[PDB]
């Protein structure tokens, strides 16, 4: 953590917002099959 | 050896950055690898030739290492398209095409 | 933090633009890829109790 | 507690031939230039040569011609080869090189003794 | 374009009178009567320009000057007329305009360039000026602008690249309009406060006069070399002398000598024949350079050699002196050899036995009072030093200061010249070591010379600027974000850009310090990318985060 | 803001270009940046050396050009594979793998 | 001002100060005659493969 010219910036989406979008998509498919990828 | 594939993605990442940070101790032919001693003991008309030498050197791996995160950058880009391609298709529907 | 190397390498044109123009171009294109990867999904679904 | 010398005078007759050796022991050292300069009886002294430390060599009105203006690579040895003399040439001339002080080696400035050219 | 111009919203005088010509004069002024007339410039107050009933007169003199109403003489509310001089390399330039005005009191707001009207060749230091007769008078400083150029050559709007952040943007896009957005302009550097200067406290003068005003020096052929070290060493005694035929240093500076420190140092010094000095140089041939004394072609040191002619002489000659002219092999740099044997030139062993097929390995000198200089004795030392970054013993003359902590400041310990912030160290040094260092090779630690103590060095605070802005087809207004710094250290047009340096509306965020937006406690989708999970937009009217 | 890729290309292209053209008036070290002054103002044996500097110069910006125009030309041909697929699946057919 | 090409006769109108023209990529590509005072313009001399 030295630097000389060197940053590092940080990702946009923070690893609970990922963490999120993983659970909406697993309990997607288990309460409503594959319907919830083309419609309600 | 589980998560082999991102371990190697951030090893191949740190490294090549330490190389460039340890290319800035170099002499490239001058006479010395520090900015602040060759003005602290010439007269300006030939510490410029020694800058000029250290200046074309470090621009010289400046270069190599952004072209090499260049090429680095297609090959994970690759990979991540791969990767929206199973989300789309193995886990919001069922597949046919084999393996 | 000199500045007589400073002077110096303004002789070299836009090399420096360059290399700022493409870290940057590489930087932003690692948030387009979580982006298309995981926001698949309009809304965001719970499982029942 | 002299640094420089002035040789190579000496007497020859009407359209002889004579060589000067100005030699001063530390001029590679000092990149310095030098100027050969000419006093003859009854007036003041005179401009004859002069040679800067890239060769650039500048003759009198009257010498140029014959008398060349010369610097050898090594020992800091110099040479004015004169030829086609004449007996007004008869003369005391005197070399003009520049020494060391707070660093920089040029500042002071040094005329030799000079030597007697006398052509008959 | 980069050139002198004057600064967009600024004071203009206003005189309704000696001033002075810093770099150049924007003048202006408005009239009905034509009750101004002209100029005087220069330094001892020199040219002069005036205009009488038609004709225009502009003569540069020496004068006789309270004015009211010869190298070169080029003679010849309602309105308002505008004037700009300068004077570049010798020449002197005036632009002008005219224009026509229904105003009073004050300057009208708009734009009209200014075209060039003469170029005079004077060539004459000018410092001041003064007025012959409402008028008012600006100055010029080193700018960027960005001009407008329309279909038919003429300029008709221009952006001052420096005046706050919007103009900023506008000159990285080269383009008058910019698109709602977060872009990258500019970095930003802590600058150093101080300067700290550390040296031990001995105050013992190298013995340099020893070394120089000797007694007896040593033959050639045996070099006496004596070490210097724990000692201040002051070069002024050298400096002042000016009885000297050589005085050249090699890897340095010779007029630096008084700043530098130095780990090891030797002085050499022995006798020679002026024709020989020649010899004392890297990379020579001869005698002395491969019999007696070699140096290195990487050597880094002085050579000091001068005329000995009154001090080294026998009134036949001193035979005393001598050196080695016959050896089976060449001098490696910096070795002595001191061997008696005789060399063999046949084939036959020598055995102790000079004469046929055997010569002394060494020849004396013989120093003729009245010989040419190229023969009378030369004193000549070498001083031999090497020169890391280090704890470098031997160090020239110079005032210790003070200890100052948690500023980014500019130090000096025995040479480790740098930057940054010091601060007081848990680390446990042993009591041989003398400063620390990093992974990649950086010096991170150093112990103070005067008490010893070992104090942290961290660099000072840098990093980028970005300015997020809703597009200029909705406001004029942006927000700005230093980037990895911490909102303590923020600190530039103070109408402008002191605007963006304090105030209520200071955000701290993972990604940086945030000025000019108001955090609110909603969520919304995300509109413009900040970072590490918030987002930034423009909504009810001002700048959310 | 619809065609938005069809025009990055477009920019990028002409933006690497100007680069390139304008990369032609720099000196990089050397008397001044245009061949004839170096010509007429010095004597061949030391207008050597200025030539070679600017030779140097201006042969690495070329290659960083063309260094440049490979790689994008790689990702352009990914794109082009992309809509030869969907062209033979899409318009010749009816498809079932999802989105 | 030198170089090489082709000078033809032009539209552009200078201003009354102005001496010669240029381009995106600041390239001179026209010039006002300092006698007969026209603008020319400047195009490159052909060149091409085979
Ligand atoms: C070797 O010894 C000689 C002895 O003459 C040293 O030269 C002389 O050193 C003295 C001591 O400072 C100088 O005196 C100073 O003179 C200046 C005016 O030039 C005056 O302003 C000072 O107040 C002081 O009196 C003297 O000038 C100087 N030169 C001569 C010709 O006497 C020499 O420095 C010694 N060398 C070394 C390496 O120690
Ligand atoms: C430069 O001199 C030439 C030579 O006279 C001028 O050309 C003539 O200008 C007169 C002006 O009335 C015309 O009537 C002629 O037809 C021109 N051509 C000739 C005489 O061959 C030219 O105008 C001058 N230009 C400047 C800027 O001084
Ligand atoms: C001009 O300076 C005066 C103070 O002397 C003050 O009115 C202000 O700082 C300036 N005026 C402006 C910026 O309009
Ligand atoms: C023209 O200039 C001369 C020079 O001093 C001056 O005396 C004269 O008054 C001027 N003419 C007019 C009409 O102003
Ligand atoms: C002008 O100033 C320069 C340096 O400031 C000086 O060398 C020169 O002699 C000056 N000339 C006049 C005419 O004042
Ligand atoms: C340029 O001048 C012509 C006059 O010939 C005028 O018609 C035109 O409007 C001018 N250009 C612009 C942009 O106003
Ligand atoms: C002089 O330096 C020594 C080095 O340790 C230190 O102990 C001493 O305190 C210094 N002198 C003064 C007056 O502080
Ligand atoms: C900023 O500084 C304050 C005071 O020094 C400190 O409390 C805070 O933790 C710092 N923030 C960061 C991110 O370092
Ligand atoms: C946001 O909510 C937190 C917790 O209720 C509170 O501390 C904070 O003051 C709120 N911010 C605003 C701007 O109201």
């Amino acid at each position: 953590q030295k630097f000389n010219g060197l940053t590092v910036l940080p990702p946009l989406l923070t690893d609970e917002m990922i963490a999120q979008y993983t659970s909406a998509l697993l309990a997607g498919t288990i309460t409503s099959g594959w319907t919830f990828g083309a419609g309600p | 050896s589980a998560l082999g594939k991102l371990q190697d993605v951030v090893n191949q990442n740190a490294q090549a950055l330490n190389t460039l940070v340890k290319q800035l101790s170099s002499n490239f032919g001058a006479i010395s690898s520090v900015l602040n001693d060759i003005l602290s003991r010439l007269d300006p008309p030939e510490a410029e030739v020694q800058i000029d030498r250290l200046i074309t050197g470090r621009l010289q791996s400046l270069q190599t290492y952004v072209t090499q995160q260049l090429i680095r950058a297609a090959e994970i880009r690759a990979s991540a398209n791969l990767a929206a391609t199973k989300m789309s298709e193995c886990v919001l529907g069922q597949s046919k095409r084999v393996d | 933090d000199s500045t007589e190397c400073s002077n110096l390498l303004l002789q070299y044109g836009s090399f420096c633009t360059q290399l700022n123009r493409a870290l940057t171009g590489i930087a932003v294109e690692q948030d387009k890829n979580t982006q298309e990867v995981f926001a698949q999904v309009k809304q965001i679904y719970k499982t029942p109790p | 507690q002299v640094k420089l010398e002035e040789s190579g005078g000496g007497s020859v007759q009407a359209g002889g031939s004579l060589r000067l050796i100005c030699t001063a022991p530390g001029l590679t050292h000092n990149n310095c230039g030098l100027d050969w300069y000419r006093r003859a009886p009854g007036k003041e002294r005179e401009f004859v040569s002069s040679i800067s430390a890239d060769g650039t060599t500048s003759y009198a009105d009257s010498v140029k011609g014959r008398f060349t203006i010369s610097k050898d690579k090594v020992e800091d040895t110099v040479y004015l080869q004169m030829n086609s003399l004449k007996p007004e040439d008869t003369a005391i001339y005197s070399c003009k090189t520049a020494f060391p002080y707070f660093g920089n080696s040029c500042v002071l400035d040094y005329w030799g003794q000079g030597t007697s050219v006398t052509v008959s | 374009t980069q050139d002198l111009f004057l600064p967009f919203f600024s004071n203009v005088t206003w005189f309704h009178p000696v001033l002075p010509f810093n770099d150049g004069v924007y003048f202006a002024s408005t009239e009905k009567s034509n009750i101004i007339r002209g100029w005087i410039f220069g330094t001892t107050l020199s040219l002069l320009i005036v205009n009488n009933a038609t004709n225009v007169v502009i003569k540069v003199c020496e004068f006789q000057f309270d004015p009211f109403l010869c190298t070169f003489e080029y003679v010849s509310f309602k309105n308002l007329r505008e004037f700009v001089f300068k004077n570049i390399d010798g020449y002197f330039k005036i632009y002008s305009k005219h224009t026509p005005i229904n105003l009073v009191r004050d300057l009208p707001q708009g734009f009209s360039a200014l075209e060039p009207l003469v170029d005079l060749p004077i060539g004459i230091n000018i410092t001041r000026f003064q007025t012959l007769l409402a008028y008012y008078v600006g100055y010029l400083q080193p700018r960027t602008f960005l001009l407008k150029y329309n279909e038919n050559g003429t300029i008709t709007d221009a952006v001052d690249c420096a005046l706050d952040p919007l103009s900023e943007t506008k000159c990285t896009l080269k383009s008058f309009t910019v698109e709602k957005g977060i872009y990258q302009t500019s970095n930003f550097r802590v600058q150093p406060t101080e300067s700290i200067v550390r040296f031990p406290n001995i105050t013992n003068l190298c013995p340099f006069g020893e070394v120089f005003n000797a007694t007896r020096f040593a033959s050639v052929y045996a070099w006496n070399r004596k070490r210097i070290s724990n000692c201040v060493a002051d070069y002024s005694v050298l400096y002042n002398s000016a009885s000297f035929s050589t005085f050249k240093c090699y890897g340095v500076s010779p007029t630096k000598l008084n700043d530098l420190c130095f780990t090891n140092v030797y002085a050499d010094s022995f006798v020679i024949r002026g024709d020989e000095v020649r010899q004392i140089a890297p990379g020579q041939t001869g005698k002395i350079a491969d019999y007696n004394y070699k140096l290195p072609d990487d050597f880094t040191g002085c050579v000091i050699a001068w005329n000995s002619n009154n001090l080294d002489s026998k009134v036949g000659g001193n035979y005393n002196y001598l050196y080695r002219l016959f050896r089976k092999s060449n001098l490696k740099p910096f070795e002595r050899d001191i061997s008696t044997e005789i060399y063999q030139a046949g084939s036959t062993p020598c055995n102790g036995v000079e004469g046929f097929n055997c010569y002394f390995p060494l020849q004396s000198y013989g120093f003729q009072p009245t010989n040419g200089v190229g023969y009378q004795p030369y004193r000549v030392v070498v001083l031999s030093f090497e020169l890391l970054h280090a704890p470098a013993t031997v160090c020239g003359p110079k005032k210790s200061t003070n200890l100052v902590k948690n500023k980014c400041v500019n130090f000096n310990f025995n040479g480790l010249t740098g930057t940054g912030v010091l601060t007081e160290s848990n680390k446990k040094f042993l009591p041989f070591q003398q400063f620390g260092r990093d992974i990649a090779d950086t010096t991170d630690a150093v112990r103070d010379p005067q008490t010893l103590e070992i104090l942290d060095i961290t660099p000072c605070s840098f990093g980028g600027v970005s300015v997020i802005t809703p597009g200029t087809n909705t406001s004029n207004q942006v927000a700005v974000l230093y980037q990895d710094v911490n909102c303590t250290e923020v600190p530039q047009l103070t109408p402008t850009w002191r605007v963006y340096s304090t105030g209520s509306n200071v955000f701290q965020t993972r990604a940086g310090c945030l000025i000019g937006a108001e955090h609110v406690n909603n969520s919304y989708e995300c509109d413009i990318p900040i970072g590490a999970g918030i987002c930034a937009s423009y909504q009810t009217q001002s700048i959310i985060a």
